[PDB]
């Protein structure tokens, strides 16, 4: 993973030794190659992953991630080039290195094979996020986001660091392929089942889970666009990725232990995606999906069976392409009427008619229509949470209805309907906020003709 | 006052100075060359290299390989009079049950 | 020719002859004829054009073959060295095995399909075929969850065989 | 401005641990979550008794 | 809008035309490989077990 | 652990036993590592005095490599021979308790049962 | 079959030409709605020459042409059914859109965006050819959600009226909790049949069928407006007349009798479904013919005519009648 | 710019805050 | 201007890209430190061809 690596880590002489007027022009360039070169990670094999050295590896559950990791810093040095306009140079070369650290540490993620390796890089990521939402978010409420973002992440990660302890001095090696053979069952009893709670709440957390998401909804909407993007689209997959390898060695005790975890799903699925039905804040409506389509992921990895294992890694890259594409809709309002309530701005569909098509497409995706691998990935985990119980088609089938609401009621709320009278500063869309809709819209399409590169190891 | 602050400074509207800016800076010049980097390396090398390159892997995942293998074992099975598949992975004869 | 028929079984093809019993002109027939001329023979003309070129540049490609290597049941414990090739083994078998059920079905659907309304009875054989292939499969690889190995597919296969032992016992009892 | 406000930021401070939050916090929050869990564990309770006696079909069930 | 749309249009079809006009040349006067059975003693190589010419290259140079 | 080692030789950085043991490679990427945190402090250096970074004091930067990479290349000396002496009692241990650590007897995954749990 | 399957095909591809020429812009403008009009015409009388050749010999064709999906053991490709309800629905509802895109030109003419508003006419016939030719569940729940959509977009044409947008949301959520039923239907088949091709589930031919089956009525609930899920559809008539006389009236509000149309294989010998299916289909009818009889606008009259004829045509599947049920669809 | 002076506070106990809240939500009193 | 202000601020366009060639270039260099096994594996062993001298560097 070292020609990746690398040349991540060259991206930050780059930034600080180019011209003052080039700083996004460059770092821009180089960043696109770079994710060019990710695609020779689909070099992948039926029956064995891609497996480098001592240290990093590759199957096809950390390629589509990823690729996706590294296409998105592009699209967050594109986003955040507005309102980052009248910063200071050194300051601005700062924002663009916690962008460029947060990628190295993300790639190292989620190809580490070693679970300790992947424990200390999946934690290093919080450092530069925790740092874009407190110094470059705008509202006096990123201090407290802050804080909230870092504390339920560690208050259940030094858990797991405990957990990852003992497992070593007992198999003896933390090696992801070591442990494909040297795992033995989890015998029933109360020692293990805080083994379990160890080894899973860390990850819950971070997707997250219903009850434990309060950290969601403040960081995701004080942090700025570019920390938004990011957030939702890479950083919530942690939790995902990490509970899909860890709960190779956590079998027979998953059948039984998963149910108040099934429950807070299924059931945070409706309340999460009820909220967003009264949510008077454009930004937050948007927060509170993501943890409504990370609620089937967290379902969908507990029952463990090949199609809700296919189904989990399609919407965990479908869901990073939406969320960040309606994060960065959401903030081309905002950076022209400089507030963030839903109902202050409307008839926009009058004023911007081609942004207009760019929440059509982005809400439809949102809303599953088929054949988007939104609807691939969702279809796939209902599918499989129907044989585990026919009677979770209830609610899955109740969470399909009213994310429809929600969508459709956001695209109605903003564009169409009559246009505010006193707000006369609505300019044209940039061509800098265009291509950056179709930088996310055109994957996440072109992706409906092979699927089959996100669907992960059990393809 | 309760201090010596600057005023809210007035948001600045790129189309003033520039009604052909695309957005990206306010000096024409670099404004033009930030577009043209994400145009090429995003659309013209990426999407469409990208996608031409995806479309063309070597049998992503064995997937052709073992339709044509098992194209193999079935006419190799049937013209033999033995089961298109067996129930038994494992040949029983290697295996020692408990008792 | 291009596919192996054996694999792929197509029944004899009865056409029942014309045998009009009208004065006007069957439409199909002239656009059948008008078909022919505009459609099939200027396309026939493109692929002999690029059929004459691949004679001129012919390469060849091969089927990948693997040798058999001792499988999960004769390595032992906590072996890394051996359980690998004995898993990648058991992969590739697996795959195998899914592809051969998705032959069975093609045979299924396709004789639905060409008997019609009389597949009911026409097509027997290939449902039978479709229920023991299926049969097969579900014992070998279903139920194993996400996380499934050589190890979790040979577990299962004991405890299935303890269970057939143990009813050996109870029909011998009399 | 006030509107937005009330409805995110006021609502904790002026919120009481009384018997009449309590309830509803108690009965629409953990009932939900304890009434589906019994309707799930004995539904798929059910369905492992049958399949371990063998009495449910599966047949043709071979995507899981 | 009008601008932005022109301008995606011209970048995607900047390399888009070029690579249809190549693929459709490979297709033609090079064609696919044909299934051959694999000759005694001839080990092939890793890039010889794929049948269309683009991906044979993919495999060959990168992989 | 090892403080009261038969042959410690105690209070020495690397005793004459440890001149048996294959000196750490000039190119050694642990040494490499040390020698870019030189680099990182000589610039630092410059930072906090409002000097120009890169280009003030390159005979002080210099001297801040060096240092680095001079400490840098005893300490991996030590750090090997440390592990190497951990090594050396281990196996010697093993070697004369040969009652405490015997070899099991493997079997094949044909012979142990291993009880099959089904996911469905 | 040379014939039969290259001009059944041409039909389908025909209709996507001037959705393809209006993305790379290889056209002109202003002649667009003469364009779209003139494509819809030669599609119909492409798709004639198939018609014929089933009315000749009842020639019928399943072509699985694109490999798109291998799920295991579950192989997704791109299929289209010619079929009796294949050859006879396409040649009617392009003669329909023939006339409706025409009478467009001269009710919308005055309209500054007749170019999307003959965008989005074609992009609802292909989708309900999509559903129409679809040979699998998962194709025709591409289709099934597509029409969906474009009657969302249709219904909000004038999207500045607030009584638009609130006919175009209440259409997405009556449809919504039909889908319900959709993917209940998908997901039985899938667990208890392995597969989602019609044939294969034809040939397998459950016997416990009461709960796909449920799901399929409730789906045809939704997206036919039977009572229950039927305001949707009288309220529909915000959208421009030729929507309305296009989409809901004679080309989508028969999708759900359409798909219960296609599994009659199964409902025939499923006496507790008929039983349902006739009774929601016999209040409906009569339901929605009593609020006719004194409503004031006229296209609300005609909207209620038409739920009251679709419940006749579920009262039709009803009675295991499924080839009347077609026949009525299409006059 | 707007200050805490002007935002939804806690409940109004004393007739002067609810005089305060009225003024501060441009409602008569009698209608608070 | 000629090899200067076009060399003093695009010199910087060739870090990037000789990152991915050093970063190639150790990778091969740690698959030859992974070679205990190379034509040794159960299922690829095979004897080398008469100029071969290793089946893969
Ligand atoms: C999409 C647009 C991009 C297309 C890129 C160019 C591809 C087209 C060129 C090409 O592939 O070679 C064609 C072909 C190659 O030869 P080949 O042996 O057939 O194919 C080689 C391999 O077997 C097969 O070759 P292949 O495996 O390379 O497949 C070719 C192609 C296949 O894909 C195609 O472009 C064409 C496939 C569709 C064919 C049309 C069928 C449509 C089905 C309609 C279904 C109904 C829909 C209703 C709804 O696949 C791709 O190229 C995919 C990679 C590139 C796209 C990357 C992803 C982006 C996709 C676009 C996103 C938007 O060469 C020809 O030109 C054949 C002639 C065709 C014209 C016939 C004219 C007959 C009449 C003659 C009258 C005059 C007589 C004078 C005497
Ligand atoms: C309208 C389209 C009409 C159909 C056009 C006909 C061609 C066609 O569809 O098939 C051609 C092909 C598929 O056709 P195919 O699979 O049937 O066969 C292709 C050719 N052979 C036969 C040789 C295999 O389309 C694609 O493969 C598109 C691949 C999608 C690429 C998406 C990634 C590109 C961007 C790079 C990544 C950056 C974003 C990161 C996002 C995260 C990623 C995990
Ligand atoms: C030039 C062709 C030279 C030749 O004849 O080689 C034949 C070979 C035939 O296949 P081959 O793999 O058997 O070639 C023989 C092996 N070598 C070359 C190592 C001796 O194919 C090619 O090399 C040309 C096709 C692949 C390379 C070009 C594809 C690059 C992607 C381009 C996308 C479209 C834009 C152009
Ligand atoms: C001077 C006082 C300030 C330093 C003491 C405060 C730091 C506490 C940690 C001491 C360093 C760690 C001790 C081990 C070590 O490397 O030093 C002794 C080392 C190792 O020798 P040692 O094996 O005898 O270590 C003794 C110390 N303990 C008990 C902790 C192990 O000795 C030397 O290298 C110096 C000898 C040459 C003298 C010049
Ligand atoms: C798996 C995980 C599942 C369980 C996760 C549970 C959630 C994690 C716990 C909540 C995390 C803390 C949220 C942030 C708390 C906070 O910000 O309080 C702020 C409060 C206001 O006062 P202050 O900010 O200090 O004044 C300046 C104002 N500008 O300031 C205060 O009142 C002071 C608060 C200090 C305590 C917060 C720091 C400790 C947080 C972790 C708990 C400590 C460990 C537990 C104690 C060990 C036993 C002694
Ligand atoms: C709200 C606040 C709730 C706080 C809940 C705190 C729960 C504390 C639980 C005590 C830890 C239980 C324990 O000691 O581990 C069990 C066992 C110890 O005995 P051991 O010697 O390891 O037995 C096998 C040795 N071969 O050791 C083991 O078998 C391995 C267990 C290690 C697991 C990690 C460390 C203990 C669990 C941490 C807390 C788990 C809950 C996480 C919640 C996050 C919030
Ligand atoms: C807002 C906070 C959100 C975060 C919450 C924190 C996560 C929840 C805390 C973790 C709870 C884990 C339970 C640990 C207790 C020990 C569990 C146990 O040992 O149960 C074993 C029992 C026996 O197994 P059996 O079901 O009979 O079948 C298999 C037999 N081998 O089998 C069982 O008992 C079944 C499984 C355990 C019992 C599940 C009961 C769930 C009740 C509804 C939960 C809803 C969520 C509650 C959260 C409130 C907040
Ligand atoms: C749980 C079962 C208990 C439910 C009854 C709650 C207890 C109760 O009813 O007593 C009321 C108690 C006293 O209130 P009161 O006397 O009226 O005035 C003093 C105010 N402290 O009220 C109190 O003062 C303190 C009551 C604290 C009770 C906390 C437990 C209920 C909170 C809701 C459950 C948690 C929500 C979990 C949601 C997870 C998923 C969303
Ligand atoms: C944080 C890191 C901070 C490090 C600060 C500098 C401290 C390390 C200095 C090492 C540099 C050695 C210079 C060259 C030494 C040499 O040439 O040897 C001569 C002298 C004595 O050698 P001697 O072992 O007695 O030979 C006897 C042979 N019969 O050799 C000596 O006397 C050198 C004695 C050095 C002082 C003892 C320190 C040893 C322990 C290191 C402490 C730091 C450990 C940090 C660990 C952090 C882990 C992450
Ligand atoms: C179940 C629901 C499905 C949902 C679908 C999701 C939405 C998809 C959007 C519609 C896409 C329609 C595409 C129809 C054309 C098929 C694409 C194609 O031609 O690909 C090449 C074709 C496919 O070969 P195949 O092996 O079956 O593909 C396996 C892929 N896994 O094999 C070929 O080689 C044919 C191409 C060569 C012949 C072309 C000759 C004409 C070229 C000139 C005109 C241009
Ligand atoms: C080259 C090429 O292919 O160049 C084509 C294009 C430019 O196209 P253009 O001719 O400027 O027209 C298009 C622009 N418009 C419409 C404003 C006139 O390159 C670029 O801008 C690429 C970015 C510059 C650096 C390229 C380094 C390549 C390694
Ligand atoms: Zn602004």
């Amino acid at each position: 993973m070292l020609k990746y690596i690398i040349p991540t880590i060259m991206l930050m002489p780059l930034t600080w030794l180019s011209k003052n007027n080039m700083i996004w022009v460059n770092s821009t360039a180089h960043s696109l190659l770079i994710s060019f070169t990710s695609l020779l990670l689909m070099n992948q094999f039926g029956d064995n992953s891609l497996n480098f050295s001592l240290l990093f590896f590759s199957d096809s559950l950390s390629t589509p991630l990823l690729i996706l990791t590294m296409w998105l810093l592009p699209l967050m040095l594109m986003a955040s080039q507005h309102h980052l306009s009248k910063e200071n140079l050194t300051r601005k070369k700062l924002f663009i290195t916690m962008l460029i650290s947060l990628q190295l540490f993300l790639i190292m993620t989620f190809t580490a094979m070693e679970l300790i390796l992947f424990y200390i890089l999946f934690e290093a990521t919080l450092v530069p996020t925790l740092i874009i939402i407190t110094r470059w978010g705008n509202q006096t409420e990123r201090l407290n986001a802050g804080l909230y973002f870092l504390f339920y992440t560690l208050a259940g990660s030094l858990p797991l660091l405990v957990a990852l302890i003992y497992i070593q001095n007992t198999v003896g090696s933390l090696n992801f392929l070591m442990l494909q053979y040297w795992v033995q069952p989890v015998h029933n009893s109360w020692s293990n089942v805080f083994m379990w709670l160890a080894c899973m709440m860390a990850f819950m957390v971070k997707m997250p889970l219903y009850g434990l998401h309060l950290w969601l909804p403040k960081a995701h909407v004080e942090a700025p666009i570019a920390g938004s993007m990011v957030l939702a689209a890479v950083l919530l997959k942690l939790g995902g990725y990490g509970m899909l390898r860890i709960t190779l060695i956590l079998n027979p005790m998953t059948d039984f232990m998963a149910y108040p975890f099934i429950m807070l799903s299924l059931w945070g699925m409706i309340m999460t995606s009820s909220i967003c039905l009264r949510q008077t804040d454009l930004k937050s409506l948007i927060a509170y999906s993501s943890v409504s389509h990370m609620a089937l992921v967290i379902v969908a990895i507990l029952i463990q069976t090949p199609w809700s294992y296919m189904g989990a890694t399609a919407l965990m890259i479908a869901h990073g392409l939406t969320s960040s594409m309606l994060f960065c809709l959401a903030n081309s309002n905002y950076e022209r009427i400089h507030s963030r309530t839903m109902i202050l701005a409307r008839g926009l569909q009058t004023l911007l008619p081609l942004m207009a098509t760019w929440w059509l497409l982005a809400s439809l995706t949102n809303l599953a229509l088929p054949p988007t691998i939104n609807l691939i990935g969702e279809l796939f985990v209902v599918m499989s949470t129907f044989s585990w119980s026919n009677i979770t088609i209830i609610l899955m089938g109740v969470n399909m209805v009213i994310t429809a609401l929600y969508s459709l009621y956001m695209l109605i709320m903003t564009q169409r309907g009559k246009y505010t009278y006193h707000i006369n500063n609505i300019s044209p869309s940039f061509t800098r906020e265009n291509a950056l809709m179709s930088l996310h819209i055109l994957p996440l399409l072109l992706l409906t003709l092979n699927p089959k590169i996100i669907l992960g190891p059990l393809y | 006052l309760r201090w010596q602050e600057d005023p809210e400074p007035e948001d600045e509207n790129l189309y003033e100075k520039n009604p052909d800016s695309h957005g990206y800076d306010k000096d024409p010049a670099v404004d033009i060359w930030n577009m043209r980097v994400v145009f090429f390396f995003g659309f013209s090398i990426v999407l469409v290299l990208g996608s031409t390159f995806v479309a063309y892997l070597p049998d992503y995942r064995m997937q052709e390989w073992a339709r044509r293998e098992a194209e193999r074992l079935v006419k190799y099975r049937e013209a033999h009079g033995l089961p298109i598949m067996e129930s038994n992975c494992f040949d029983p004869s290697k295996i020692q049950l408990p008792e | 020719d291009s596919w192996d028929k054996d694999v792929y079984p197509e029944p004899p093809r009865r056409t029942p002859a014309p045998s009009p019993q009208t004065s006007l002109p069957n439409p199909i027939t002239y656009l059948t004829k008008a078909f022919d001329l505009l459609v099939d023979r200027p396309v026939t003309l493109v692929r002999e054009f690029i059929e004459r070129q691949h004679a001129k540049n012919k390469y060849y490609y091969y089927h990948r073959e693997f040798r058999r290597v001792p499988d999960i049941t004769e390595c032992q414990e906590k072996d890394v060295l051996c359980m690998f090739e004995a898993e990648m083994q058991w992969r590739r078998d697996y795959k195998v095995d899914q592809e051969i059920v998705n032959i069975i079905q093609e045979r299924l659907k396709a004789c639905q399909q060409r008997e019609g309304e009389s597949h009911r009875q026409n097509c027997a054989k290939e449902l039978e075929q479709f229920t023991q292939v299926v049969k097969a499969y579900q014992d070998r690889y279903h139920d194993l969850g996400a996380h499934y190995s050589a190890r979790k597919c040979l577990a299962k296969q004991k405890q299935r065989m303890l269970a057939e032992r143990k009813a050996a016992k109870e029909a011998a009892a009399a | 401005v006030r509107w937005t406000y009330a409805r995110s930021a006021n609502i904790y401070p002026n919120f009481r641990p009384n018997t009449k939050t309590s309830l509803l916090g108690a009965l629409f929050g953990i009932g939900p979550l304890v009434f589906w869990y019994y309707v799930f564990k004995t539904d798929r309770d059910r369905k492992e008794k049958l399949i371990q006696e063998g009495k449910l079909d599966r047949t043709f069930n071979i995507s899981y | 809008d009008k601008r932005f749309l022109k301008l995606l249009r011209f970048y995607i079809l900047l390399t888009g035309i070029p690579v249809a006009i190549g693929i459709t040349l490979i297709n033609v006067f090079i064609g696919e490989a044909e299934l051959a059975e694999i000759p005694e003693g001839y080990v092939p190589e890793h890039w010889e077990y794929f049948k269309h010419p683009i991906s044979r290259w993919i495999a060959r140079t990168f992989f | 652990m090892m403080t009261g080692r038969q042959g410690r030789a105690t209070f020495q950085f690397l005793p004459d036993e440890a001149r048996s043991l294959p000196p750490p490679k000039l190119t050694d990427p642990r040494l490499a590592f040390v020698g870019f945190l030189g680099y990182c402090s000589g610039l630092i250096d410059n930072a906090i005095r409002r000097r120009p970074v890169l280009l003030a004091g390159l005979h002080r930067q210099l001297l801040y490599i060096t240092s680095f990479v001079f400490v840098g290349y005893y300490l991996l000396k030590r750090q090997d021979y440390m592990y190497a002496v951990r090594d050396h009692d281990m196996f010697s241990y093993i070697k004369s308790h040969p009652e405490d650590f015997p070899e099991k007897d493997k079997k094949t995954y044909g012979e142990v049962f291993e009880e099959f749990h089904p996911v469905r | 079959m040379n014939m039969f399957s290259s001009l059944s095909l041409v039909t389908l591809l025909l209709l996507t030409m001037p959705i393809m020429m209006m993305s790379f812009n290889t056209y002109k403008p202003s002649n667009y709605p003469l364009y779209v009009k003139t494509a819809i015409s030669y599609a119909f009388i492409t798709s004639m020459i198939p018609t014929m050749m089933f009315i000749h010999s009842g020639q019928e064709l399943i072509i699985s042409n694109w490999h798109w999906l291998t799920i295991q053991t579950l192989k997704l490709s791109l299929s289209f059914k010619m079929d009796y309800f294949s050859m006879m629905f396409i040649p009617v509802a392009l003669f329909v859109t023939w006339s409706i895109m025409e009478f467009s030109m001269w009710y919308m003419y005055s309209d500054p965006n007749i170019n999307k508003f003959f965008k989005y006419l074609l992009l609802f016939l292909i989708t309900m050819l999509i559903l129409v030719t679809a040979n699998n569940l998962f194709q025709l729940f591409i289709g099934w959600e597509g029409v969906g959509i474009m009657s969302f977009l249709l219904i909000g044409w004038w999207y500045g009226r607030a009584d638009a947008n609130t006919a175009a949301l209440q259409a997405i959520l009556y449809n919504r909790i039909g889908d319900i039923g959709f993917i209940l239907a998908m997901a039985w088949f899938l667990t208890n049949l392995n597969t989602w091709d019609l044939q294969q589930i034809f040939m397998l031919n459950p016997s416990d069928s009461n709960m796909p089956l449920i799901g399929l009525a409730l789906a045809a609930t939704g997206k036919s407006a039977q009572f229950g899920l039927h305001p949707w559809l009288p309220s529909a008539m915000e959208g421009p007349t030729p929507v309305s006389a296009l989409l809901h009236s004679s080309t989508m509000v028969v999708a759900g009798i359409f798909l219960l149309i296609r599994f009659y294989p199964l409902t025939e010998n499923n006496k507790y479904i008929q039983s349902i299916t006739l009774c929601l289909g016999a209040i409906t009818t009569l339901f929605t013919a009593m609020c006719a009889l004194t409503q004031n606008d006229i296209k609300k009259i005609i909207a209620f005519s038409t739920s009251s004829q679709l419940g006749l045509m579920m009262v039709t599947i009803g009675i295991n009648q499924p080839y009347l049920a077609f026949l009525h669809i299409c006059t | 710019h707007i200050t805490k002076d002007m935002l939804p506070g806690p409940y109004p106990k004393t007739p002067e805050e609810r005089a305060a809240a009225a003024k501060k939500y441009n409602m008569r009193v009698e209608d608070y | 201007m000629n090899l200067l202000q076009v060399v003093r601020d695009h010199w910087v366009h060739v870090l990037v890209p000789m990152g991915f060639v050093f970063g190639y270039y150790l990778d091969r260099k740690n698959d030859e430190k992974l070679t205990a096994f190379r034509n040794k594996s159960l299922l690829y062993k095979r004897e080398l061809k008469p100029n071969e001298e290793v089946t893969w560097k």
